[PDB]
Parts: C-alpha cells; structure tokens; sequence
C-alpha cells in the first residue's frame, strides 16, 4: 500500500514541459480596439457614442456640414452615389448634424461617432474604397480652441503615449473656421527624426477646428450663443503608424496571420 | 431610551396624537423604533376601595366601586385587605393575555369581578415592586373608587423608545427631550419646581467635599436633606418609573432614578449618618484597593478607577456602585444627594470590567450637560421635601468649576448656504437657531448663536449646519452634482484594466470567479508558501477556522471544491485574484501580495449523446495558465518540481523573467483523498510579479507573400530530459528565421523520441533555401553537442 | 449568520474641493440608486451621525419592487437603505492637512 500507491506514484510521472492543451483566444480587430480605446477616454470625459446610418442623405452628409450644393467635394466622381441624392457616407459628420439638429438648440452636445466610411477611389497599399473615421462634436457656450487643444493632447496621448505632444498647423475644412491640421510627436525617434516621421519628428493624426456658424445655425443652434469644437481621425491610419501595417487591404482581408496578431494586453510601457 | 407622552406633557405640549408627535420626532433626527400602549388589551379597569374582608374560607371582599352597591369579589391574594384601594376588573372586562370577567361562583360564593396584580394588567415582575410582586396592587393613597384604573394609575399611556445616536445625549432626558419637541412644534416648554422651602441650618456645616483628581473629575457636589421619612413614592413615580423600565423601590431611591430620567444626571444617595465620617473625598483608587460594593461583592480595584472615600475608606464606586454600608435603607432619616460630572473613559471602563453597567453610569459614559448638575440636586431635593418629608438644608458643597452654560459660536448664512445647497436669508435661519432655543444675534451679516451646554453636541460650527438642515428638512435640500474645474477623463489603470480583462479571459474559458475568506486556520496558514516567512495571527480570533492569515489562495479554494464534490457537483472550475499575507514582523505591517490561483477537476467538455467526455488534466490545467500568459503577452517557462499538496511527478513550477512566480500541479493523491477528490489540479501565482513586467505595445510582424519551409525532425533523448531544453537550444539556433517549433510526438527502455517541427519562415527578407539548411544544420548540431542523436 | 459575515466588501468615496455642497452628495447617491436599482429610483435622505462626517444622513432608494405600495422586500415602507454619507468634518480634512 505504501507499496503500491507508492509505485503508482512513479507510473504517474509525467513531463511538465510539453505543449499544454491550448484554450484558443481569438483577436479583436486592430480598428476595433484603437475606437474602443477612444470610447474609453471619452466615456470618461462625460460624452456619449453615437452610431448612425452608413447609407445617407447628401442633405446630412453634404449642405449641413456647409457644402452647398454646388461645392466640388459632392462630385459623383469621388463618392458611391446611390441615386443623385443619396449615397455611401463618406465621413461620420452626418450622425452629428443628425444628433446637433435633435437636441434642438440646447447643449451640451459631447458625442463621439466611430464607423466605417466610403470613398470612390481605386485600392492600394494605402487607399481603401472602405475604411474607418472617428470624429466628435462639442456645442456649449464658452468653448473655446484652447479647449479643443486640450482634448487633442489626450487623444494624442492616449493613443500613442503619455510623453506625446502636438503641433497644430493651420488649414482650412469647410465646416469649421478656424481649422488646424494636427501633428503628433513621434513615438519613434524622440524628437531626432525617422522614417515613421518622414524625419519631421511629427505625424500629422488628425484635423479639427471650430465649428462653423452656418453649421450651427443649420442645425438649430444659435452661434452667437453656443460655441463648438469638431475633428476626426482615422483609425485604419493610426493603426497602421502604430504597428507598422504595410497595407490597409489587410484589415479587410482576414488573413488569420494578422489578425491573431493581437490577441494581447498593451501598457504604457517604461 | 423611554419616552412618556403622559409624562413629556408636563413639560411640553405639541397638542398632537403620540403618533404624529413619533412621526415628525423620527423625522427630523431621533428614531422612534417602536410604541408601547399601555391601555392595550384592557376594558372596565376601576379603582376599588375595599371595606370588608372575610375568610372564613377563602377571602371575600365587599368592594365599594363607586356604583350604588359593593360588589363582592373573591380574591386568593396573600396580601389583600379592607382599608385597602386597588384595582378592579369589572364583569364584562378584559386584560391582556386575553383574559375575559365574568361573573362568577368560587367555592359556592359570588364573585363579580376581580382585584389585580400589575403583571394582570400586562407589567413585566422584572419592574413590579416588591410589595405587591406575590399579590395584588395597592395604590399609595386614596382614590375616588369607581375611577378609570389606568388614568388613576398613570398607564392610560403611550410610550415612545428611541432609538438615539451618540450625537443626541440630550434626548436621554425628559426635559432635552422637551426641548426637542418644544422647537418641533414652536411651543414652550416648562422645567419643573426645584426650589424648595429651605431651612436655617445649611450643608456648608454637615459637609466637606475636596476632589483629589481634578483631570478625571470636573465637578462634585452635595446637598443634605434631614428627616425623610421612607415609605413608597407616589403612584405617577412608580408608574413614570415603571413605563421607563425600572423598578420602584421607594420614595427616595425612587427620587434618584426619576431626577435621573427627568434631567438626565445620575444622583446618588447616601445615609448622612453611615457616611461614617463628615468629609467626602473623591479620588483614584490605589493598586489593589479593595471594597465590597452594596452588592456584597469584593472588587479588586485597579488605580484607573475613581472611588468616593471618607477617609480611611471607599464609600463607593464612583458613578457605578455604591458600598455595602453608606447606602440608603428603611432605616435612614438623613440624606447626603450626589451630583458629580465623572470622567466618561474611567466610568466606561470600571463597569466593564466589573460588569456593573447601570442606567446611571451610561449618562456618565456618553457624557453630562453642566446646565443641569446643580439644578437637578435641587430638584431632587425638592422631591424629597415633597414626598419624604425631607427638610432642605440651604447651599450646596462642591467642588470645581461648571463653565459657562453658553458657548457662542459664530455663523454667516453664506457658509451654511454653500455648506447644504440652500438659498435661505439670515432671517429664516436666525429663527431656526431661536426655534432650538437659542438666541440668535444678527451683527452684519454674521450670526451669533449662543448654544447652550444642555447641547453638549454643538460646539463648532459644521454641528450648526446639521441643526438647519435637519429642521428646515432634508427632503429640501436640492439635487446637483459637483462640476470639477479641473479636468481630467476617467479610467482604469493599466494595472485594474489587465485585470478586468484577465478575468474575462478566465471566465471565457470556463472558470467561475471564485471569493474565498482571507482567514484560516492557524495550521493551514503556511500551506503551499514556497519561501518561508512568518504568518499573520488574530489576538482574538471567534473562530478557530479563521484565526490567522492566509499565505495561499488554495487551502479555501480545496475546500470549496471539497464542498461541491460533496453535494454532488462533480464538475469545479474556478479561479480567484487575492492578497495572501506574510509578516514582516513584529510591530510592522505585513507584505500583502496579490495572487492569481485556480483549482479544476471534473470534465472540460462533454456531449454526452456524442460520447465526447473530455477529463480535465495537467495540461488542460496548463492551457489555462499559457492562455493568461498570451493574454497578458507575458512568456511563462515550466520545469518539474516538487511542493507541498502536489503529485510529484504531476508538478511545475512557472517562472518569469528567470523569477518563479508560482505552480501548477495535480493535488497528492492522499490530499485528493482526504477531501473526497478525484483528479484534481490547482494553479498559484503572484500575480504582483505578473503585473511588473510592462509589455508595451504590441509588436506586429509583417505578413509572408511567400511560403516559408517546415521540416520536421526526430530525436533521442535521456528519457529524462525536458523536452523545454530541446526547443530552447533550437530556439537559440535558428537566429531570424526560426518562426515556431512543436513537439508533435514522444516515445518511450532508456532514451525517449521526440518529434518536432520547425517552421522557417522570413516576412522581412527573401528567405532562400540556402540560410535554411545553413541554419538547419546548424541547430542539429548544438542539439547533438548538447547531448542528442539524430 | 445568514446575515452577518466577519469578511464583506465595501465601497466608499470622497470628493474633496472648493466649493463642494450636500446637494452635490445627493445628485451623486440619485445616480449611484439609479446605477444600481434603475432609472426610476428615488431616494430619501435622514438625519444621523458618524464621527468623520458633519452633516450626516442615511440613505435609502425607493423600492424597485412595489413602485412604492410596500413590501416584504422594503418592509412595507417602500424605501430601502442602501448607503451612508455626508460632509466630511473639519477635523478629517485637517489631519489630513487641506
Ligand atoms: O467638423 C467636423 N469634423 C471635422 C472637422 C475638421 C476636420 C475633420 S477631418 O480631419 O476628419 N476631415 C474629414 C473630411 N475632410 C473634408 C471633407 C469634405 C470637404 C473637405 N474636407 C477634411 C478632413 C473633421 N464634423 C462636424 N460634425 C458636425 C458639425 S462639424
Ligand atoms: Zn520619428
Ligand atoms: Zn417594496
């Protein structure tokens, strides 16, 4: 017995060291995360997520965002027209005039529309008929561009570091006035320079300005009152800064050996 | 605490049933927990004059109860007599405990009605007085028969228990309680008669006190009153008494304990002529002093303890227990009345060691408002004029100082409207601190509020902000939320987001978020710890299963899975994140470190109709382990081991970062056994060591356009060595190019096969055929020079 | 026993600032109520005592039952206490050295 059991205890040996019998994770898409990611500094800031329609009226689309109906931008050419007055959206900017026109007039407005966005062009390495935006919209009554600057320095941050900072570059976007083009550090290289930077030791990330006047007003809310703050970015962009991905087809292409890529946690690091 | 509204009514009227008079009482501050009738269950109760005894042979009474004719009564009660007035229950009456009076024949004689007892009316022995505990009640003095019984007796009654904070000391009282109510509804209130017709002599001359410990005693007085008579109190004294919980004993003991609910100050009272001496000394007990309190018990003192003394002798504990000798008793003609302010922390910790916890010394515990201590002397002694013919001797002996019975604190409207949320003018608040009763003067914008020491709460000015509150009403005050003017978004850690998202891979995967308690037995508590290091034990455990802390996750998590085995659920998986603890010894705060452990045993997967039966193992335990380690983008390496609970030849330890950090492994097959466990494995890890390594960013490699190559190789080995060393030497071969390695099969008399395939593959560079081979060869050439063929 | 456990968890907070009012500490416990028994909960704030706080309340919501009929669940009262809070005192704040 202490014998047997005891012998039996040595029949029972085994090498520990062999493959365990894996319980398979699967991966969250790399644009699913970096939207969640903002969802999450966000949500923390009080504003809410906002989900619209990916086929849309050119009303919300184009004349609410201050493109009249003239304006090169609506051109049958550059986005997938469905009928002369609807088509694809091309920007996540429809879903927050649709949201501003709903509230009618009163604040605050704090939203934050990710979704997948359209764009009649032909596919490459760094072109896709289909790809992601985030943008958001902040209405109230003494915002300011020093507060949208703010906001972007915690983007930047949460996105690609707690050292970040940015540069903001004037540029011109018909729905807002004034409009900043905006430029992370480079997460890279210090400030030195280096290929992920084109050796500027800046990438540019994301736009934004404020709102215009004739979008507020189109929408119900009255500009000398209310004040406002808007920008998008591009998640299929960022992720591919980030990562070093060499080609946006692969997001849309499933290829296991990418996606299972990023089963894992991330840190700040060191 | 026991409130009258009876008795509240001498000294305020809110001119309101006791119902809404509770009602707005819990309100605004003070629970009132429950209210207790005294008119419950009862019909037809009259006083009765008894004019005639007979008992030739059982008693009958010829009762006048102020109708034309006595009635008689039969009654069998040791202490009945003519001459006596009592309490009748008429025929047709009722008594509680649903009693019903009938007419009636005892041993061939008419009754018609019956002559009670209080416990007959529904009063509890632990609070009738002696006298009539064995037989019937008879009343003090003279009453109109045919009179309602429970008006005559002062229990047509309802009364109020509060339930009461700390905070509210003033409502231990009939008159804070006054004051209370008085504000409540905006209507005075009436202290009662303390001033009594006092004589020529005075106390100055009967009487020294001199205090010999000042920091613990603040205050002591006396006042003398000669030639009492003792007999019983009056029947609105006992039943007040009653009502509150009390025993009455007689007329001046009786004084003190209703001078104590009516003012809420504690008043002893001593023989003057048993004092045995005509000094009062108040001072510590010395180390190992002895009395023997009235109680004929012998108590070792301690020095902590306060006792009053003549001179050479205790004459009591203080504020606790009176002494076996200067106690009031039928005998006494001349009264000694105490009142004294003893320190709360002395008072509170003699009566707990001695058990001797009063009514009495829990006013001393909680503290006493000064206003009152002289007042109620006063009062007392005035009572004791009334209703002991005690002669009041003039002045007072004391000693110490009572402060001012105001203390002013100063308010602006501004602070109390930031303070609450409120919009209120000094007006409506300068009303509110009158209401209260306190005067309220408005210089500027600035409040003065003079709260007096019967508040003994109040002394700064936060406490002034509560008494708006709560008067004015919290249901007032507005909803809002606070707008931070420094901004910052809100988020976890990246330390609390791992662990949301390590729990949702371990749940994910089939394991229950288990919670286990952090103490064990002290025999257990050093179970499965790999370095050795003191534990963790309680000075007072309340259970011996739970007397010191926990250095493992797994002793709680065998029992749990002992338990579910037991009730039949075969199938356990669970896991838990928390501290163990480990001493640092002595005087010092232990190192609580967070662990990660988990315990499985039953089928992973099963479809029975499929016949699929998948029995967890090591490695299924294993794969639990390697999927928090992928999750978490940490590299985990396991080599064989022995511990503690383990099958030794079924164990691992996990290291990472060259650290061991923890195990796995089946549980001994004589530890399974003794729970009643089939096979069984548990995991354990620091998950503080997990959480230092920083992981970055994760790091992505480009996607191959071309093939890579697979080659599959097959060795031989000491059957013996850990196939960990062949991958790793591979591994540390295959420079750039070696993408993944798997052992696929093993053989085993001596040597053991193992088969294993290597995947080349470069995503970066053109790979050629040629650094393949190069490679290749060159692996299988660190393998065979550390030991291996093929 | 069935309702008493040497071992229980707890959830506190404290918010320190500038111009913090008890009206701000009940818009917090409606939203704590509503997070936890849904958006419809009320609550009722009662006077009480603690010794780190000054005022104090005791904090009851609106049973999520009985609309506010009554019941076994709130003991026919239809309100259900869920939490303590009030200022923090003076003396907290100060040892602590704002
Ligand atoms: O104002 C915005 N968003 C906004 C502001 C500035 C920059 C960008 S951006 O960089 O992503 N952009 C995307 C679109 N681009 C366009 C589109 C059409 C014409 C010109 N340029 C410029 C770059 C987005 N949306 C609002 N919704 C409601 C009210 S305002
Ligand atoms: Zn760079
Ligand atoms: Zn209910």
């Amino acid at each position: 017995l202490m014998e047997k059991l005891n012998q039996q205890l040595a029949e029972e040996t085994i090498d520990v060291t062999l493959p365990s019998r894996q319980i398979s994770i699967g991966s969250k898409h790399p644009l699913t995360r970096t939207v969640e990611e903002i969802e999450d500094l966000f949500l923390g800031l009080g504003y809410e997520i906002v989900d619209g329609y990916e086929v849309e009226q050119d009303y919300y689309n184009f004349e609410a965002l201050n493109l009249p109906k003239s304006h090169p931008a609506r051109d049958m050419q550059d986005s997938f027209y469905i009928t002369d007055e609807i088509l694809m959206r091309t920007h996540t900017s429809p879903v927050q005039a649709r949201t501003m026109e709903k509230r009618n007039g009163q604040g605050p407005v704090k939203i934050i529309c990710p979704g997948k966005v359209y764009r009649r062009d032909s596919d490459d390495a760094t072109h896709s008929h289909q790809f992601t935006q985030i943008e958001g919209l902040v209405v109230d009554k003494n915002i300011k561009m020093s507060d949208l600057k703010g906001t972007l320095e915690l983007v930047a941050k949460k996105l690609f570091g707690a050292d970040r900072e940015i540069r903001l570059r004037p540029s011109y976007f018909p729905f807002t006035e004034p409009s900043v083009e905006v430029d992370v550090s480079c997460f890279k290289c210090k400030g030195k320079g280096c290929n992920v930077c084109k050796h500027t030791g800046w990438i540019e990330i994301l736009g934004a300005g404020m709102v215009h006047p004739n979008v507020l007003e189109m929408a119900g809310f009255d500009s000398n009152e209310y004040s406002g703050f808007a920008f998008g970015m591009g998640p299929d962009r960022i992720a591919m800064l980030k990562y070093g991905i060499e080609d946006i087809r692969y997001f849309y292409t499933n290829d296991v050996r990418f996606l299972e890529q990023f089963k894992a946690v991330e840190d700040r690091g060191e | 605490m026991l409130i009258s509204n009876e008795w509240l009514k001498d000294y305020v009227d809110a001119g309101v049933k006791v119902e809404d008079l509770a009602e707005r009482i819990t309100r605004t501050g003070i629970e009132v927990d429950n209210m207790i009738d005294y008119s419950k269950d009862i019909k037809n109760l009259v006083v009765g004059y008894i004019q005639s005894k007979e008992k030739g042979s059982g008693n009958i009474c010829q009762v006048d109860i102020g109708e034309e004719e006595p009635v008689q009564i039969v009654c069998g009660a040791p202490n009945v007599d003519a001459g006596q007035h009592v309490i009748v229950a008429k025929v047709g009456g009722r008594l509680p405990g649903g009693i019903k009076i009938k007419r009636a024949k005892l041993r061939g004689e008419r009754s018609e009605g019956m002559i009670c007892s209080l416990q007959e009316i529904g009063i509890s022995s632990n609070v009738v007085p002696k006298a009539y505990e064995n037989g019937i009640f008879v009343f003090p003095t003279e009453v109109e028969p045919g009179t309602d019984a429970l008006t005559a007796l002062y229990l047509n009654d309802q009364v109020m228990e509060f339930d009461l904070t700390p905070n509210r000391a003033d409502a231990l009282s009939m008159v804070g309680t006054a004051y209370e109510v008085a504000a409540l509804y905006q209507t005075e209130m009436t202290k009662p008669e303390t001033q009594s017709n006092e004589t020529s002599e005075s106390a100055t001359n009967e009487l020294s006190v001199t205090i010999d410990n000042p920091e613990k005693v603040p205050y002591y007085s006396a006042r003398v009153v000669k030639n009492v008579s003792i007999e019983p109190s009056p029947i609105w004294v006992q039943a007040r008494l009653i009502k509150a919980g009390i025993r009455p004993i007689n007329n001046v003991v009786d004084i003190s304990n209703y001078v104590l609910l009516e003012y809420g100050q504690p008043l002893h009272m001593f023989d003057q002529d048993h004092i045995g001496s005509k000094e009062i000394v108040v001072r510590q007990a010395k180390d190992e002093e002895t009395m023997t309190t009235l109680d004929n018990n012998e108590r070792k003192l301690v020095d902590t303890d306060i006792v009053i003394s003549n001179g050479q002798e205790p004459i009591a504990l203080a504020g606790v227990m009176g002494g076996d000798f200067s106690e009031v008793t039928e005998q006494t003609t001349n009264v000694v009345i105490e009142g004294a302010i003893f320190d709360p922390v002395s008072i509170r910790h003699t009566s707990r060691r001695l058990n001797l916890r009063s009514e009495a010394s829990s006013r001393f515990e909680k503290g006493i408002a000064t206003e009152f201590v002289d007042e109620a002397v006063d009062r007392a002694c005035y009572l004791l004029q009334e209703l002991a013919s005690g002669e009041v001797l003039q002045d007072r002996v004391s000693s110490g100082d009572l402060g001012s019975f105001v203390t002013p604190i100063d308010i602006t409207a501004e602070k109390v409207n930031k303070t609450i949320g409120f919009n209120l003018s000094n007006d409506e608040i300068q009303s509110i601190f009158r209401q209260l009763g306190f005067e309220t003067t408005l210089k500027g914008e600035t409040l003065t509020v003079n709260v007096p020491s019967r508040r003994k709460d109040i002394t700064i000015k936060e406490d002034l902000i509560e008494e708006v509150a709560r008067i004015y009403g919290y249901d007032e005050i507005p909803s809002s939320l606070p707008v931070f003017g420094e901004v910052t978004s809100g988020e976890l850690t990246d330390r609390q987001h791992k662990t949301r998202t390590l729990k949702e891979t371990l749940e994910g995967a089939g394991l229950n978020q288990a919670i286990t308690y952090s103490l064990v037995s002290k025999d257990h508590a050093k179970d499965f710890a790999l370095q050795e290091r003191p534990t963790i034990s309680l000075l007072m455990p309340m259970s011996e299963a739970h007397a010191t802390l926990r250095q493992s996750l797994l002793p709680h998590l065998i029992e749990a899975t002992a338990y579910n085995v037991a009730r039949k659920n075969k199938d356990v998986r669970l896991y838990e994140i928390g501290r163990v603890f480990f001493g640092n010894g002595e005087g010092e705060l232990p190192d609580e470190v967070e662990y990660l452990s988990g315990i499985l045993t039953g089928e992973y997967v099963v479809n029975a109709w499929q016949g699929k039966k998948e029995e967890i193992d090591f490695f299924i335990a294993k794969g639990v382990v390697d999927r928090v380690a992928e999750k978490l983008n940490l590299e985990f390496s396991y080599k064989a081991g022995k511990i503690e609970g383990l099958h030794p030849g079924r164990t691992a330890i996990v290291s990472l970062e060259g650290q061991d950090i923890g195990f796995i492994g089946e549980l001994h097959p004589q530890v399974a056994a003794d729970n009643d466990l089939k096979r069984t494995y548990v995991f354990e890890l620091n998950y503080d060591a997990m959480m230092q390594v920083a992981v970055g960013y994760i790091n992505y490699e480009q996607i191959p356009k071309f093939p890579g190559v697979t080659r599959d190789i097959a060795l031989e080995v000491n059957h013996d060595v850990p196939s960990s060393e062949l991958k790793q030497i591979i591994h540390n071969n295959g420079e750039d190019i070696l993408q993944s390695t798997l052992v696929f099969d093993v053989y085993e008399k001596g040597k053991k096969s193992v088969a294993i395939r290597l995947n080349y593959l470069d995503t970066e560079d053109t790979l050629t055929d040629e650094r393949v081979s190069k490679i290749h060869d060159k692996i299988l050439e660190a393998l065979q020079a550390e030991g291996a063929t093929i």
